[PDB]
């Protein structure tokens, strides 16, 4: 089937940067798939990040000028990769991290409306605690 | 943005009866642009029901969803052992789309 | 205070799949063209669509429908079931030159006449490839323990003719406008058409002869380039052209094997005993396969060294390149084209031999006979892309090797339907409107 | 604009081009003659099949028919603002897909109480 | 009630469903299984059309229950309005009009036809 | 029943094209809004670029066969004024009913 | 009966399925019908043609 892995668990200090990145097996092309990242704070509900679809890549309005999203196409010898990069972090960030695709093909497949969708298959989600 | 309140918090039930979740959006989803998830306690999440009254592949034929106005529901009939764990309703009708709460169910 | 309105005429359109039937403008030929009806397009704006190339059901019905096409000419005329009898071969010396000596036999054997009861001992030329001996020695037809050899048929052609697979009333055919399309994702220049251009079914094997150019650069397709079974379409830019000939007279002779039925089989060669040959031109392919691993090398890194070799082996209808001349069939070697190795007014000659009892579409059962052709064979063509694929490597080097390869015929028709969509019309709709009836 | 010309307009926009679309529905047993004729079977089918259609609700050679049930604030509680200026006809029916059922069977008894109820009209 | 469901009910009753039999009656080799689908749709086509002619040079096209400008005669039926459609039923009312039948079809014919334009063209 | 031996290809498309050409002239006499009539009239004017010939001329001297030899060159965009008046007046009819 | 099936080629790419040789013992083939009920439907089947004869 789509077998998603991720990166593990990093532990970084307030004022840097970090990367998480999100490795792919059995898509095809990004163009047919869509790419959202959520989140999933520790005692809280889920919350909505950011998502590439179509090649364009956009955020929340909570996270805009914040987050940064990228991925790649397929290569013959590397995974699908899909990167997200957060710049100048706080302290209220430790949270479970997912990669999640869902398939954009059919137009009347029901699973999307309009760029908002779904989540068809999930990760396993690094935990990033940031502390002083 | 649309807040959802899911119903009820924390219930308990036996192997056997038939567990009813409802889940009340902000404003009137005509729509059916709803979906229930279920996440085990550690493991990862998994999608259950997509568009209110669809079943996805590997999904059993116990579980049912039903929607009325603002007012979706969820019934899981011949409760088993592995049933157990947290469900969420979300919807995707409008951008960005919104969890619900959590609802965790136990067994006694 | 709102009430429903119905619409008809509505442009949306669903996918789905129907029959297509063919249209050509207009002796008779293997494909059907007095069978055709006699021969718009408009562009479409704030709409797109996903194509996939690799799930398309149109290639699988114009396989289906050139395998039907392939079948109906060779029943109504004369099958060669009385041949397999025990010949008797020598070999044949008329100032023949070096490396011919071997691939042509001179064989006589026993035929039955008109007459039940009366035999008639004749005598023709054989190739190397078409008969094999048992154990003065003996020999026999390879196709004759395995399937049964029917002749083709004199009358018709295998000139290839460009049909337009064209949908009928109540369906619709979108067409992809990109220049850099490479067969799978969105398009965002759509327009739609009644059917398509002239597509000619070709039938060739690690060389796409008289097909479609691209636009800008040389194009890759592959489905899964993480996969070591997968083939690799190559699509060129510019045509670079192919001279094949025969310097073989091959003249005909006809024997009545019974009432009504004829053989027609080689006679006396009149001249010369050359190979038959396809000269390249050895400035343009350079500068084609510099083109291609520039192209090439965007997929696997500019840190790569890439090997350019021939073939390993398999079937003679694999490894070498198989294509029909003049209503011959050549099998060409090709091992000199593929031969390079590319880091981060002379002409290559290439031999090819000819076969007279072809197996088509990869069947076992059904057989046929090419007759000879009369003359001096001589054609030209253009090579307008390339079936490659690659080995397994042990993940670790910057070495790839690239090996032309094919044998399915899919492959030579899906890269002439991969900008080509299906879609349903359903013209009904339901409005709101502040109406009422009266 | 042409066949299928106003597919990326509005659905406003789309509502006068309705005639273009509407005139192309209709146009020795060989491989190329059974395809040839079971197309012709397959469209004259699919013409009936909504011809029928149009004919039962009572829009005998009618695009604009106007019907006389009302329409339910249920199934869209959009404005006339948000639906001719904004939404498409590729996504209007797959809004109101799962409601479409009930609107084929609520135009049906309503055409048969209208032509039931003028038999008492002219019997004055 | 269904497909068929008001035949053993009277005129008057089975005059109100009509409806659910209007929309019934319209719904890849040469094998002995391929010829027959096709025989059935040719014959479902013709039997279709052949019923909507009749009734596009009557006038009524389009309608279920179409009434005309033509008089009923007396020698036709001698019933009054209240055994007909309270007493009999559509299987034995098309028996007692069977030599009447094709009258009444040319009568149709023309009805139509004297309600054409005239001078007014000029 | 159905047998194609020689009889068989030729009343099958007898039927077909009969099937198909009453649909096509139910089809274009549906889009003029003259379903079920025959001498309807119509909503646009007569050009005399088209014909100058009188009324008294054409209906008691002329023939059909002439009168379709003579204006054939006009005859396409008669057809594509009457399509767009339809539609023009069946807008019209919508316009006038919403009020 | 255990049978083996032999492919005998008998022209271009025409072949003959015989018998090959039997594996064991050669028995009859037989079928085992139940007595009791057959004579439990046969007297049904008296009862119900008596009301003819
Ligand atoms: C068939 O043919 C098809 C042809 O059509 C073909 O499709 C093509 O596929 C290729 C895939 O190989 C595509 O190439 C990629 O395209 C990506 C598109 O990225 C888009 O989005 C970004 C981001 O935009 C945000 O930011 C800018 C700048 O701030 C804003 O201006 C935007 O508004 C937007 O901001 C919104 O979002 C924010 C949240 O993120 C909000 O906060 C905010 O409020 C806003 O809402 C844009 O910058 C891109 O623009 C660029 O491209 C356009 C194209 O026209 C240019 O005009 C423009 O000038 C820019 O150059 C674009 O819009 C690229 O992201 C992607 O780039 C990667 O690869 C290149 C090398 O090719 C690298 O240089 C680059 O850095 C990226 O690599 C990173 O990621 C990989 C993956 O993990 C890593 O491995 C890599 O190491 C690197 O990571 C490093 O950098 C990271 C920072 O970037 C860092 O975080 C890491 O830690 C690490 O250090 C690539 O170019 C191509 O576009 C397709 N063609 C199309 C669509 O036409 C198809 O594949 C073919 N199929 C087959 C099978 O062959
Ligand atoms: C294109 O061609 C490929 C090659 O045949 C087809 O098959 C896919 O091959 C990839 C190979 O990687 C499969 O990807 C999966 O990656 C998982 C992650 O690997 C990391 O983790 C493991 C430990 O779990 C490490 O050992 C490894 O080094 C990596 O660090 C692997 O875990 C998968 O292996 C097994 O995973 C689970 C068990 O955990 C099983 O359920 C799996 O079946 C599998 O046995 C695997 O290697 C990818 O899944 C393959 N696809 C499929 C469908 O199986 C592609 O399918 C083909 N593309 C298309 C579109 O067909
Ligand atoms: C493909 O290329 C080869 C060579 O690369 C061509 O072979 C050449 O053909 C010419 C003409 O047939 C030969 O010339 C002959 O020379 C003899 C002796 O001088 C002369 O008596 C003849 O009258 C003729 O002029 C030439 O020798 C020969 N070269 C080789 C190496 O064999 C071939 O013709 C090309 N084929 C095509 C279709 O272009
Ligand atoms: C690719 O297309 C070209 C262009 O049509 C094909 O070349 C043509 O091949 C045919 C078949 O041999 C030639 O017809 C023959 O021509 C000779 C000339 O003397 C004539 O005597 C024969 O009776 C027969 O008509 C045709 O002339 C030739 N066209 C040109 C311009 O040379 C080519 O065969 C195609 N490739 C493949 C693989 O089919
Ligand atoms: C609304 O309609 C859609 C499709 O028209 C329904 O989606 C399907 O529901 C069935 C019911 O089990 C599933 O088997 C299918 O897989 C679903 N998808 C498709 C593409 O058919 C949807 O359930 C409907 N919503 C309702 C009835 O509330
Ligand atoms: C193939 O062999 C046959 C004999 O088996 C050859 O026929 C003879 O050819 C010589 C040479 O001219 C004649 O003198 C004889 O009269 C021929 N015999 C018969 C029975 O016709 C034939 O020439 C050989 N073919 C070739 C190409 O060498
Ligand atoms: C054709 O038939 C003739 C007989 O009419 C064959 O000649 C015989 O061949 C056998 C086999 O060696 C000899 O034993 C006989 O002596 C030959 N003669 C006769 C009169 O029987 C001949 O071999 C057959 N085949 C060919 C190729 O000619
Ligand atoms: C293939 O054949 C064509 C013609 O059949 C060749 O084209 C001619 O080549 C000669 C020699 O260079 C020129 O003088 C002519 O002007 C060319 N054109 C024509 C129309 O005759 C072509 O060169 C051949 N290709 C190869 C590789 O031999
Ligand atoms: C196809 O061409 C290749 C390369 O020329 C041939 O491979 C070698 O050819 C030389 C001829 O000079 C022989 O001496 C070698 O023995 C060949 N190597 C082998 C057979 O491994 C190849 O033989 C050609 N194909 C055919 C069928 O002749
Ligand atoms: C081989 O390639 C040449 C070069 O493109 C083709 O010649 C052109 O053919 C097209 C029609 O297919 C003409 O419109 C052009 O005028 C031709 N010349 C040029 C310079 O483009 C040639 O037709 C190709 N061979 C085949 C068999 O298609
Ligand atoms: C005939 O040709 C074969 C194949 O080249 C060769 O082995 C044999 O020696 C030749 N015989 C004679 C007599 O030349
Ligand atoms: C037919 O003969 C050829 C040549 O000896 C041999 O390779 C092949 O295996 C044979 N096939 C059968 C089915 O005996
Ligand atoms: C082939 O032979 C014939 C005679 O049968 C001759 O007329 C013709 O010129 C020959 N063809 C050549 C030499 O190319
Ligand atoms: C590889 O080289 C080409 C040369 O033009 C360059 O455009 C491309 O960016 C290079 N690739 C990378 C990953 O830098
Ligand atoms: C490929 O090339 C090698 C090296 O010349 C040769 O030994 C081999 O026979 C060739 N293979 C084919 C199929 O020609
Ligand atoms: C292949 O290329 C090598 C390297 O130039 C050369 O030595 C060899 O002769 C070539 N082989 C053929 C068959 O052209
Ligand atoms: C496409 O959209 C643009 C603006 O969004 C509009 O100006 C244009 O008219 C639209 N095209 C069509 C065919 O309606
Ligand atoms: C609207 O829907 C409601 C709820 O299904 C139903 O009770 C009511 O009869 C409907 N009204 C109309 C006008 O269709
Ligand atoms: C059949 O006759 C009974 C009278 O005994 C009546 O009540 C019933 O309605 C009739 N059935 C139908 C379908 O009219
Ligand atoms: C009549 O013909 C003239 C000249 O072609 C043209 O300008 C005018 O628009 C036409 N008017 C009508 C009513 O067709
Ligand atoms: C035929 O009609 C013309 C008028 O178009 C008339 O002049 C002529 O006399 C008629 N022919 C006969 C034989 O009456
Ligand atoms: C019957 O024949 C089969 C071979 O098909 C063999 O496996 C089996 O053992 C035989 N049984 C007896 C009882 O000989
Ligand atoms: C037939 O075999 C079945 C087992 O499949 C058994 O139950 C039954 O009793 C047998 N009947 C007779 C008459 O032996
Ligand atoms: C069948 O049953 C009857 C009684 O039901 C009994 O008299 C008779 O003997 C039975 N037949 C046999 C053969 O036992």
């Amino acid at each position: 089937q789509i077998h998603l892995v991720q990166s593990g668990t990093e532990v970084k200090k307030p004022g840097s940067s970090v990367t998480v990145s999100c490795k792919a097996y059995g898509v095809n092309t990004f163009g047919l798939y869509a790419v959202n990242w959520v989140r999933q704070a520790p005692g809280q509900s889920l919350e909505y990040i950011g998502q590439i679809w179509r090649w364009k890549s956009s955020a929340s309005h909570h996270f805009r000028g914040r987050v940064l999203i990228s991925a790649v196409d397929l290569t013959g010898s590397s995974p699908p990769i899909s990167s997200l990069e957060i710049k100048n972090l706080t302290s209220d960030d430790t949270a479970v991290y997912f990669c999640t695709t869902t398939s954009t093909y059919d137009r009347w497949s029901g699973l999307h409306h309009d760029g908002v969708m779904a989540f068809s298959s999930w990760g396993q989600g690094t935990l990033i605690s940031v502390s002083a | 943005d649309i807040q959802m309140t899911q119903s009820p918090s924390t219930l308990s039930a036996s192997t056997g009866d038939t567990v009813r979740i409802s889940c009340r959006a902000s404003q009137s989803i005509t729509g059916n642009w709803v979906a229930w998830y279920q996440q085990r306690p550690g493991k990862a999440p998994r999608l259950l029901i997509y568009r209110g009254a669809a079943l996805l592949g590997g999904v059993p034929s116990r579980f049912r969803g039903s929607a009325a106005g603002t007012d979706f529901t969820l019934t899981i009939g011949n409760l088993q052992a592995e049933d157990f764990g947290t469900f969420y309703c979300q919807q995707y009708d409008t951008y960005p789309g919104t969890f619900g709460q959590g609802t965790k169910v136990e067994v006694k | 205070n709102l009430w429903v309105t119905v619409y008809y005429g509505v442009p949306v359109w669903k996918d789905a799949e129907t029959t297509l039937f063919c249209a050509s403008d207009a002796k008779h030929n293997v494909w059907a063209t007095h069978a055709c009806v006699p021969t718009q397009e408009i562009h479409l704006e704030n709409v797109t669509e996903e194509f996939n190339m690799w799930k398309n059901n149109m290639v699988e019905q114009m396989h289906t429908d050139i395998i039907s096409l392939w079948d109906q000419s060779l029943k109504p005329c004369v099958k060669l079931t009385p041949l397999c009898v025990t010949l008797q071969c020598t070999n044949v010396t008329n100032n023949i030159t070096d490396d011919m000596r071997g691939e042509l036999k001179n064989c006589s054997f026993n035929m039955t006449t008109e007459l039940r009861d009366k035999k008639q001992k004749v005598y023709s030329l054989f190739y190397r490839l078409d008969v094999v001996q048992i154990n003065n020695k003996e020999y026999r037809l390879i196709n004759c323990n395995t399937s049964a050899i029917t002749q083709a048929c004199p009358k018709v052609s295998f000139e290839p003719i460009p049909i337009h697979y064209c949908a009928p009333a109540g369906f619709a055919i979108l067409k992809c406008k990109d220049k850099k399309f490479n067969g799978t994702g969105p398009c965002p220049s759509v327009s739609t058409v009644q059917c398509t251009h002239g597509i000619k079914p070709v039938v060739s094997t690690q060389l796409l002869l008289n097909g479609s150019l691209a636009e800008e650069e040389v194009m890759i397709r592959s489905e899964n380039i993480t996969n070591n079974a997968k083939n690799i379409l190559v699509q060129f830019n510019t045509p670079v052209q192919i001279n094949c000939t025969r310097p073989n007279n091959n003249t005909r002779k006809s024997i009545r094997i019974g009432p009504g039925q004829a053989f027609y089989a080689t006679g006396d060669i009149i001249g010369d005993i050359r190979q038959a040959h396809c000269n390249v031109s050895k400035a343009t392919w350079n500068e084609t396969l510099g083109k291609v691993v520039k192209q090439l090398r965007k997929h696997f890194g500019n840190n790569t060294i890439i090997r350019f070799a021939n073939s390993s082996g398999g079937d003679l209808e694999v490894t070498t390149h198989s294509f029909n001349c003049g209503g011959e069939f050549f099998y060409c070697n090709t091992s000199g084209l593929f031969n390079s190795t590319w880091i981060s007014n002379d002409s290559i000659t290439l031999p090819c031999r000819i076969k007279q009892i072809i197996n088509m579409w990869q069947r076992i059962g059904q057989a046929m006979y090419a007759p000879p052709i009369q003359g001096v064979i001589r054609c030209v063509s253009n090579i307008t892309g390339l079936i490659l694929t690659r080995d397994g490597g042990s993940t670790n080097s910057t070495t790839e090797t690239f090996r032309p390869g094919g044998g399915d015929m899919r492959d030579n028709w899906r890269s002439e339907l991969y900008k080509y969509k299906v879609v349903k019309i359903e013209p009904l709709g339901v409005a709101p409107t502040r109406c009422k009836r009266r | 604009l042409g066949f299928l010309g106003a597919a990326g307009s509005t659905m406003g926009a789309a509502s006068m081009t309705l005639t273009v679309q509407a005139r192309n529905l209709l146009s020795k047993l060989t491989v190329w003659g059974i395809k040839q004729l079971q197309a012709r079977v397959l469209a004259v089918e699919r013409y009936l099949r909504d011809q029928q259609l149009l004919g039962i609700w009572g829009c005998s050679g009618k695009l604009i028919c106007c019907t006389n049930v009302p329409w339910n604030s249920s199934w869209s509680n959009r404005n006339l603002s948000e639906i001719w200026d904004n939404m498409t006809w590729l996504q209007w029916d797959k809004e109101i897909s799962n409601y479409t059922q009930i609107i084929y069977g609520l135009l049906e008894e309503s055409q048969n109480q209208q032509e039931k109820n003028e038999q008492d009209l002219l019997a004055l």
